[PDB]
């Protein structure tokens, strides 16, 4: 569905149907892409929904492969309502830069074998350099949990116990990974975008993306896996 | 390890409030000679003037393995305060018997528990047997009379 | 509040809700008077 | 979307049916039981 | 009355002694109806006398003055009370009608005809006369259809019924073009009772409410005529037990279902039970907490769309199980809440971030009395909100009161339906008093093992 | 609809709160309250 | 004890919910519900009272020996509260975090100013009045309202500081907090 | 027998069972309170607490109950035991989020 | 997954139909008592 | 207050009304 | 094992109650 | 590689492995590979 007929639907018609998690598409646009007028743009309603969630786990024999996974969280994975700037030049160079919106979504996915992989699907603070055919960059990835999050035993970062309260004889140099560190240091991820199906009359672009970002380290206890997110994105240029 | 003695930044001896028997766990607080709270290991760690890292308490120790080793900056002060809420700090070997971590009971406590349980059970046994020996004619039969 | 012509009768109004509670107890009084025959 | 979903939770579906096959199997099962009862009522 | 030695019923079952006494049974019914109308009039006069006009009509423990106020009698645009004279008139009329009904019930109970068949064959009835019982049921069905059409007339022509969904915060709105669509009305009645829909507590507009009332009144009148001019079919005769006790049990089951259903209307509906008269429902004040904290924390300067909570889901905004944008707190369970102060703020996809940033209305901001107190907490001896609150404010929600009471009485009436259905079946079978002791059914059965 | 709430029902002539067994129950109840769902609340007043 | 009759038909002696306190060259109406507590966070505190229900609702005054003659000599009231950004409590957490939501980078607490005044009572010496909304990353009590009334009479700075959680502030403790605020008069 | 599967056949055994069940229950509870008299309590499950100590993901309703007991103790002791003189500040008392 | 809903709907409709028509099929006459 | 006095007298009039009817029927014949 | 012992004890109790229901001694004297 | 099943005294696991089952319900595999869906026929599934 395009943005014209999404605004033509009431809240009760979209409610419970899964339409609200889908990004708009472009049907009257052109695939020329390079026809887009150069200049400084301020795009709004930047949509970004995924189509696949693949997790990189490393085997202990030395080769690289991704695997398809099963989603445990329901339709909360889309990105909606973001805005930023695109300084498009005549040759095709872009300056895509997301600023603010629903630029994150906590997603839990299940690997084959039954292991839960939570991650924070973000595109926040992402800069884009490249042509219209393909432009990439880096974005900020927060931890997953705030420093006020408490574990099942009440230990935490900003607030918590930072000690094994269950037993008064275990705080030595083996629980340091679990008690003393409690790291919330943000990571970074790399996403590559592509512009397809440009619109001339009202400036509506809707291409595809492929994003690479680290998974959740829980509380810093174990290292994060890499999540590959592919899907469609949507934007309106003004 | 010795007697963990704690001092403020400007200098006054604080004392870790000892754990009572009712508490499985107790908050770690260090209070003044007069009886006013001066420092603690806070749960929220975002307020007031009682967290260890801003009060600036130092632990000195005056015993066997630690006789003049003064610690003031790191979280070892908080660790020693938490150990000091349990009484005198002692060094323990937890690898010989693969020790648990939770405190066990004394033979005194086990003896008292077993004997009090047996004492109530034998109160019931005495009541039942006294019932049976006073009421022998009706426990066996009164023959329609 | 009640209208100005009915303001003195508001204290009489304040007791009127409990009459249905009094009715079932009146039935119990009548049963006691007939000695629960 | 990353998966296929029924997407029938909510939206006030009559008797919870979202396809005609559900209403048809409900009607067919009720009609079969009614037919057995009707041709087999009154004991005999 | 009579004694136990003749009737066989003890004093604590004395109303059973008048099962077969038509005149005394009618007198008990008319006296009881007088009791109902007496409570209506007396409690209405009590609520009028204990009414403070500046406060809204829910901090005062008033439950039925909102019932009149929903009809549009003395209600201003925003929800103010204007005048209490319609409430006073309703209370006085109920009191006088209750006096008349109580006189009639007392007369028929004391000195009325003991049995109605020997002198009044139109009103005489034996419990086994299926045609007569359907005639009485048809009379009552026509009466109830006229009662529903009375509300329809009030909504359509007498300029009444208060709409919360009117712009600006509701208004007493005369209803034009009620939705008499059979598909809409019966899709309301056959849909799921869970959180996504709600079976009967789903009416979001007075147009559907009055269309359903038109349908129920016409159906009740037609069914009344049908029962007047018919006799129950042989399958109905073989399925039902035809006695006065069995009929009571059927009525008890139906009215217990109605009691549970009304409890659910009270807890969840904010259209037939306006928030300005009944206070917030369960889902609101919880949605209002998130909404007011969102607008406050964006008034300070912090953005609410890109702010995440301790769990990384959103302190103010998140996504529902379906991709709708909802409030990010623990109020994700109440994401189906529809309110007059939410819908203009709500769009097709979600909560309309741009509308939250710019198109907030001052009256929607002032609707923080919804959140502040008045969330349907309140404790049994009044006092404030949660059980750990201190003795500060005197408030319990009227929705809480007449949901809790109505669930209690609905469950009791289900229990009474069980009791009377079982005793009616045992009475029709012949062993309501016990086992015959010389031919018990068990000795005629083979042992299990 | 909740239970009886007798918190600070007993006050003296100057209005000071005299403690009560109901107040001790209130302290235990609020100690339970701050532990329940340590991470599930974003707003102060527990309504949902 | 001495024998005196019980109170029958003798009315009630206290309904205002405020009891006067006279101290060392200061006086203030304390809340009647609140009780004293011996918990000196800052050493300059001379009086401290707290709510029996929730001790976040607390009030205290400090008697700090000072050099500046009058409160105006402390500069602008903004310059004054910049000096007193220490009795709010600095964060004990130093780890990196961008996941708090609605806070500056690496921060788990914030303070927003909502009031700046120079009120006067009886002599002519001005009173610096402030309202501060302190929002902590956990969101405890929905924030805390800090009302500060500060002045210096002879050579000692007298600073009222009543605290109220935003949970209790919305319920109606605003009346008692503002009553203490307006009743703090330095005589 | 046809409702529950089992039924009483002896009034002797029926009424002796009616006598036996509450007396046995109350005697077992008395033995438990005797065990609690010396703080010999079944407070913890060691395997569960070690599992949750080395795992930030592992949570059970028992761990929730342990966390609730900690709050009961901490927020109840100060006004419960005036002899202990527990003038604990509010920041060292444990809190969840926002409540 | 739709066929699971179809199968469950068929099963529930079957058991409800058995319930309703069994109670229709002369239930008040299934008694040992004379009446 | 005079309001409370009239509330008490109305309360006593309505509370004593029922038992008055019962005792009047007890002392003035029967049929109850 | 840990969960195996719990499962074995639970299914043993279920088997005991099944045998008590179905393979019980037939009731005598009332 | 360095602590295989025969170094741990495993008796029936080699016979289970020899005919096809390699991964368990714990998400691991004896070959060190990433576990796919074990289905009903894992080590614990075969035991059950
Ligand atoms: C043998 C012999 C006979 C024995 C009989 C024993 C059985 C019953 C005895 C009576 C039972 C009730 C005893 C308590 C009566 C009472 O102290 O009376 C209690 C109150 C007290 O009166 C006033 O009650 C007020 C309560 O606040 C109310 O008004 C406030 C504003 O003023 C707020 O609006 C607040 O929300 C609202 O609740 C204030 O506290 C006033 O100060 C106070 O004077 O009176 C009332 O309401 C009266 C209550 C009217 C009936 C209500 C029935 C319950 C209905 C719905 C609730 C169902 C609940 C089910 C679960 C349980
Ligand atoms: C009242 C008498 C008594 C007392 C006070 C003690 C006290 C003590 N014994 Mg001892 N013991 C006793 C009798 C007693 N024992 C007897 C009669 C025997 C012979 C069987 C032993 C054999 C024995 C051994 C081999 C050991 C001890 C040890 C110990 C010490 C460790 C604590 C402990 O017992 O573990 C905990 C006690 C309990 C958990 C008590 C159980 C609580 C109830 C009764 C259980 C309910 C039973 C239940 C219905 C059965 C179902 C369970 C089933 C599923 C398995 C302690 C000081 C240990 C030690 O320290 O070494 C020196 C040691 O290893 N005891
Ligand atoms: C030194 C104390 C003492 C003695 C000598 C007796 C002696 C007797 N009791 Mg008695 N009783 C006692 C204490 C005692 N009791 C106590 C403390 C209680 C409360 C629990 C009871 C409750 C009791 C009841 C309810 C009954 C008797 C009965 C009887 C009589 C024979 C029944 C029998 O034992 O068959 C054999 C008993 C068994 C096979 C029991 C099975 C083993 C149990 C379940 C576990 C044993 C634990 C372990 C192996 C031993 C350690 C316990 C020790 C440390 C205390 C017998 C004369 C019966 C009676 O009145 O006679 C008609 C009867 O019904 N007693
Ligand atoms: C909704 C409540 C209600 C109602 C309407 C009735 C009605 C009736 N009951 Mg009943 N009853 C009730 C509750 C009720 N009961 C309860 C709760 C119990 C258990 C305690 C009983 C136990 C009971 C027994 C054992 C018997 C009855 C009987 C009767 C019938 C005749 C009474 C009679 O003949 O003696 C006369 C009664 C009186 C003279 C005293 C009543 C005084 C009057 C009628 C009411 C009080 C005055 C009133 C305010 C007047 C209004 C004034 C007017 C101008 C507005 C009658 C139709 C009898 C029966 O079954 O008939 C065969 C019978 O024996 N009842
Ligand atoms: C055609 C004959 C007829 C009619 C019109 C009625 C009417 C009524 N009966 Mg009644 N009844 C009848 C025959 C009839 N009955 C017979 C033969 C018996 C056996 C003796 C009974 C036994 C009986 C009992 C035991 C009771 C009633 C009660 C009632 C009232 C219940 C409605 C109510 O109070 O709620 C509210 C009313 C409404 C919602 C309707 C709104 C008002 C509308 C606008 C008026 C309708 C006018 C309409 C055009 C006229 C109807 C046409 C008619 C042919 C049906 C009602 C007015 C109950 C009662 O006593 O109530 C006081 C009750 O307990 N009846
Ligand atoms: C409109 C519904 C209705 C009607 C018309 C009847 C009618 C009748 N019932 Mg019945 N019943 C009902 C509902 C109803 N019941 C419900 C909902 C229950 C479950 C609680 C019962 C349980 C019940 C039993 C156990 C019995 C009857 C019996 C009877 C018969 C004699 C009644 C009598 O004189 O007792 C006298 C009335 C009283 C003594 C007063 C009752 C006092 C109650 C128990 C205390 C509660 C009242 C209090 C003010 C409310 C507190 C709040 C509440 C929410 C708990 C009579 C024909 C008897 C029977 O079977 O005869 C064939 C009998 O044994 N009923
Ligand atoms: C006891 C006291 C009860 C008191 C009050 C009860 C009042 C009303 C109860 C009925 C309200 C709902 C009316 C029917 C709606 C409906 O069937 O929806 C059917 C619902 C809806 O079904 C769901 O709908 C969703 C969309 O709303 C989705 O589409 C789901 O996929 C779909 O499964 O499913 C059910 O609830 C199953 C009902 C099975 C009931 C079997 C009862 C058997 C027992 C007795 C039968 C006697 C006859
Ligand atoms: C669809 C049907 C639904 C019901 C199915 C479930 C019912 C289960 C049957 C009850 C248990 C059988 C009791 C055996 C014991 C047994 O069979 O004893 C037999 C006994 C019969 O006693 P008699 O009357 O024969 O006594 C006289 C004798 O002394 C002489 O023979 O039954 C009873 O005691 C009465 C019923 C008590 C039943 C108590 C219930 C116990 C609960 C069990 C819970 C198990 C743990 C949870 C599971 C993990
Ligand atoms: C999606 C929309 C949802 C809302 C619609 C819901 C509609 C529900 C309509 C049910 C009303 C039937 C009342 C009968 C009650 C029992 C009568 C009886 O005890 O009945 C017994 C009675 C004894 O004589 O007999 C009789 O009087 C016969 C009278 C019974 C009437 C029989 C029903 C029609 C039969 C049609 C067969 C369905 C056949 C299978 C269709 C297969 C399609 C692929
Ligand atoms: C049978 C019986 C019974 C029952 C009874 C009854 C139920 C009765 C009743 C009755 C009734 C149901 C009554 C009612 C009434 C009413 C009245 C009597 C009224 C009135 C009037 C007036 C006078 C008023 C006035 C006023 C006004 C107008 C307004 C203002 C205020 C005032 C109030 C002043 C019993 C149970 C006992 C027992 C058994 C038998
Ligand atoms: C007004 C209104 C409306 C409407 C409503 C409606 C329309 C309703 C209805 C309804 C209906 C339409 C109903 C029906 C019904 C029926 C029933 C409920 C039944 C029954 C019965 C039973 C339960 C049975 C039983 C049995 C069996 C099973 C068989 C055999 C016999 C016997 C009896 C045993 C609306 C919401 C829109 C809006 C608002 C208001
Ligand atoms: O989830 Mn279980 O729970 Ca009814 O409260 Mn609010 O939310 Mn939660 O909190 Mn407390
Ligand atoms: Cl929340
Ligand atoms: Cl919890
Ligand atoms: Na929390």
């Amino acid at each position: 569905l395009t943005y014209d007929e999404l605004q033509g639907l009431t809240y009760l018609q979209v409610k419970g149907t899964g339409i609200a998690n889908t990004c708009p598409v472009v049907e009257q646009g052109t695939s020329n892409v390079r026809e887009l007028k150069p200049g400084d743009y301020k795009l709004e309603k930047f949509c970004m929904e995924p189509t696949s969630f693949t997790v990189k786990e490393e085997d202990a024999k030395g080769r690289e492969e991704f695997v398809k996974t099963k989603l445990l969280t329901r339709l909360t994975y889309g990105l909606d309502g973001m805005n930023g700037s695109m300084k498009i030049n005549n040759d095709g160079s872009v300056e895509f830069r997301e600023d603010e919106g629903l630029d994150y979504a906590a997603t839990t996915v299940k690997l084959p074998g039954g292991e839960y992989v939570p991650f924070l699907f973000t595109i926040k603070e992402f800069d884009g350099k490249g042509t219209l055919d393909s432009f990439s960059g880096d974005f900020l990835v927060p931890s997953y949990r705030g420093s006020t999050f408490l574990d099942p035993k009440g230990r935490g970062g900003a607030t918590g116990y930072d000690n094994a309260i269950a037993l008064p004889a275990k705080a030595d140099a083996d629980e340091i990974q679990r008690l003393n560190n409690k790291s919330y240091t943000p990571g970074k991820g790399s996403a590559v975008f592509s512009v397809a199906k440009v619109d001339t009359e009202t400036g509506e672009i809707a291409g595809v993306f492929e994003s690479i970002q680290p998974s959740d380290t829980e509380m810093g206890a174990h290292p994060a896996k890499d999540i590959k997110i592919t899907g469609l994105w949507y934007g309106q240029l003004t | 390890l010795g007697h963990a003695s704690f001092k403020d930044q400007e200098g006054r001896e604080l004392f870790v409030r000892r754990m009572p028997t009712f508490f499985e766990t107790f908050p770690v607080v260090l209070i003044d000679k007069d009886g006013v709270v001066r420092a603690d290991v806070p749960f929220r760690k975002a307020e007031s003037k009682y967290s260890i890292e801003q009060v600036g308490v130092s632990v000195t120790f005056y015993g066997g393995e630690l006789n003049g080793l003064t610690f003031t900056d790191p979280s070892t002060v908080k660790k020693y305060a938490r150990k000091a809420q349990l009484g005198e700090i002692f060094e323990f070997d937890r690898s010989t018997l693969q020790s648990d971590g939770v405190f066990r009971s004394s033979p005194r406590g086990w003896f008292t528990f077993g004997h009090l349980s047996f004492a109530l059970l034998f109160f019931f046994g005495h009541i039942w047997h006294g019932s049976r020996t006073i009421f022998r004619d009706v426990f066996a039969g009164i023959d329609e009379d | 509040k009640l209208p100005e012509a009915y303001a003195p009768f508001s204290p009489i109004v304040d007791v009127l809700p409990i009459i249905p509670v009094l009715f079932i107890l009146l039935a119990f009084v009548w049963q006691a008077s007939v000695s629960f025959r | 979307l990353v998966d296929d979903r029924m997407n029938g939770d909510g939206t006030g579906l009559p008797f919870g049916v979202n396809d005609g096959i559900l209403g048809w199997v409900i009607a067919g099962t009720l009609g079969t039981i009614w037919a057995i009862y009707f041709v087999s009522q009154k004991d005999l | 009355g009579r004694d136990q030695e003749t009737t066989g019923f003890a004093w604590w079952a004395g109303n059973a002694r008048l099962i077969n006494l038509s005149g005394k049974l009618l007198g008990a019914h008319v006296a009881h109806a007088g009791l109902i109308v007496f409570w209506a009039g007396a409690m209405n006069l009590f609520e009028v006398s204990h009414f403070v006009p500046e406060k809204p009509m829910y901090e005062q423990g008033l439950i039925l003055l909102p019932h009149i106020a929903t009809l549009g009698y003395g209600v201003g645009p925003g929800g103010e009370v204007l005048d209490t004279f319609p409430y006073f008139v309703s209370g006085v009329l109920h009191l006088i009608s209750s006096a008349v009904l109580g006189f009639g019930g007392v007369y028929h109970s004391l000195i009325g005809p003991e049995t109605l068949e020997e002198s009044y064959p139109f009103f005489g009835y034996v419990w086994k006369d299926k045609n007569k019982m359907t005639n009485i049921l048809g009379y009552h069905l026509i009466i109830l259809g006229c009662g529903a059409w009375l509300l329809v007339l009030k909504a359509l022509y007498f300029g009444g019924v208060y709409d919360t969904w009117a712009p600006g915060g509701g208004d007493v709105r005369i209803i034009s073009n009620p939705t008499t669509n059979a598909a809409i009305i019966f899709g309301y009645i056959v849909k799921s009772p869970f959180g996504g829909d709600g079976w009967i507590v789903s009416v979001d507009n007075l147009e559907d409410i009055i269309g359903g009332h038109i349908w129920i009144g016409t159906l009740c009148i037609l069914g009344g005529i049908w029962h007047i001019y018919t006799t129950p079919w042989p399958w109905a005769r073989r399925a039902f037990v035809w006695s006065g006790e069995a009929y009571l049990s059927y009525s008890l089951a139906a009215v217990s279902l109605m009691g549970f259903t009304a409890c659910c209307f009270a807890w969840f509906n904010n259209t037939a039970y306006p928030s300005e008269f009944y206070g917030p429902t369960g889902p609101e004040a919880s949605q209002a907490q998130a909404f007011t904290f969102l607008v406050r924390d964006q008034r300070l300067g912090a953005n609410v769309a890109s702010a995440q909570g301790p769990t990384g889901l959103g302190k103010y905004l998140m996504r529902s199980p379906t991709g709708e944008i909802i409030f990010g707190g623990e109020t994700m369970r109440f994401w189906d809440f529809r309110g007059p102060w939410v819908e203009p703020l709500r769009g097709p996809s979600g909560l309309d971030l741009v509308k939250l940033k710019n198109d907030i209305q001052p009256w929607q901001e002032r609707r923080a009395a919804e959140y502040m107190t008045h969330a349907p907490l309140g404790s049994l001896n009044s006092v404030g909100g949660v059980a750990t609150e201190i003795n500060a404010v005197n408030f319990v929600s009227p929705r809480s009161w007449l949901a809790t009471s109505h669930f209690c009485l609905g469950f009791f009436f289900f229990v009474g339906h069980l009791w009377h259905a079982g005793r009616a079946r045992a009475a029709a079978a012949g062993f309501e008093k016990g086992i015959d002791r010389v031919d018990e059914p068990v000795l005629s059965m083979r042992p299990l093992d | 609809l909740n239970g009886f709430n007798f918190n600070q029902s007993v006050v003296d002539s100057n209005g000071r709160v005299l403690n009560t067994w109901a107040d001790i129950i209130n302290r235990a109840n609020l100690g339970m309250e701050v532990m329940h769902e340590r991470n599930a609340h974003n707003f102060p007043l527990d309504l949902a | 004890a001495y024998g005196e009759g019980a109170n029958v038909f003798g009315r009630v002696t206290n309904k205002s919910g405020f009891v006067p306190y006279a101290g060392d060259s200061f006086a203030l109406l304390l809340p009647s519900k609140w009780n004293p507590s011996d918990e000196k966070e800052v050493d300059s505190i001379v009086l401290r009272y707290a709510d029996n229900f929730d001790a976040v609702n607390n009030v205290y005054v400090i008697a700090q020996d000072t050099d500046k003659s009058s409160i105006q000599d402390y500069g602008s009231p903004e310059e004054f509260i910049s000096q007193f950004g220490y009795l709010l409590g600095r964060q004990a957490w130093a780890g990196q975090t961008v996941s708090e939501g609605g806070f500056d980078a690496n921060k788990v607490s914030s303070a927003a100013l909502l009031g700046v005044a120079t009120e006067k009572d009886k002599k002519g010496k001005t009173y610096y009045k402030f309202e501060i909304l302190s929002r902590t990353a956990d969101g405890n009590e929905g924030g805390r309202h800090q009302l500060v009334k500060a002045t210096v009479s002879n050579g000692k700075l007298y600073l009222l500081k009543v605290q109220a959680g935003d949970k209790r502030w919305f319920k109606g403790t605003d009346k008692e907090c503002l009553g203490v605020l307006d009743s703090f008069t330095v005589v | 027998s046809q409702i529950f599967g089992v039924a009483f056949s002896n009034k002797r055994w029926l009424h002796f069972f009616m006598l036996f069940v509450p007396v046995t229950g109350l005697w077992m509870s008395a033995l438990g309170v005797v065990g609690l008299a010396l703080n010999l309590r079944a407070y913890d499950f060691v395997s569960q607490e070690i599992r949750a100590a080395e795992d930030p993901e592992f949570e059970t309703f028992y761990t929730k109950n342990i966390l609730l007991n900690e709050g009961i103790r901490a927020w109840m002791a100060a006004q419960d035991q005036p002899h202990e003189k527990l003038t604990l500040p509010e920041e060292v008392l444990p809190r969840g989020n926002a409540l | 997954m739709l066929t699971l809903k179809i199968f469950v709907y068929t099963v529930v409709t079957f058991f409800v139909g058995l319930f309703i028509f069994g109670f229709l099929s002369n239930d008040p006459s299934r008694n040992p008592g004379k009446g | 207050s005079l309001t409370l006095i009239l509330q008490l007298v109305a309360l006593f009039a309505v509370v004593a009304a029922g038992p008055l009817v019962v005792v009047l029927l007890s002392v003035r014949g029967g049929n109850l | 094992m840990e969960a195996l012992v719990y499962t074995f004890l639970l299914i043993g109790t279920l088997g005991i109650i099944f045998f008590s229901i179905f393979f019980r001694e037939p009731p005598r004297i009332a | 590689v360095l602590n295989p099943m025969w170094r741990q005294g495993m008796f029936v696991l080699p016979f289970l492995t020899r005919l096809g089952v390699t991964q368990s319900w714990g998400g691991w595999t004896i070959s060190g590979e990433t576990s796919s869906n074990p289905g009903i026929w894992s080590y614990e599934g075969a035991a059950a």
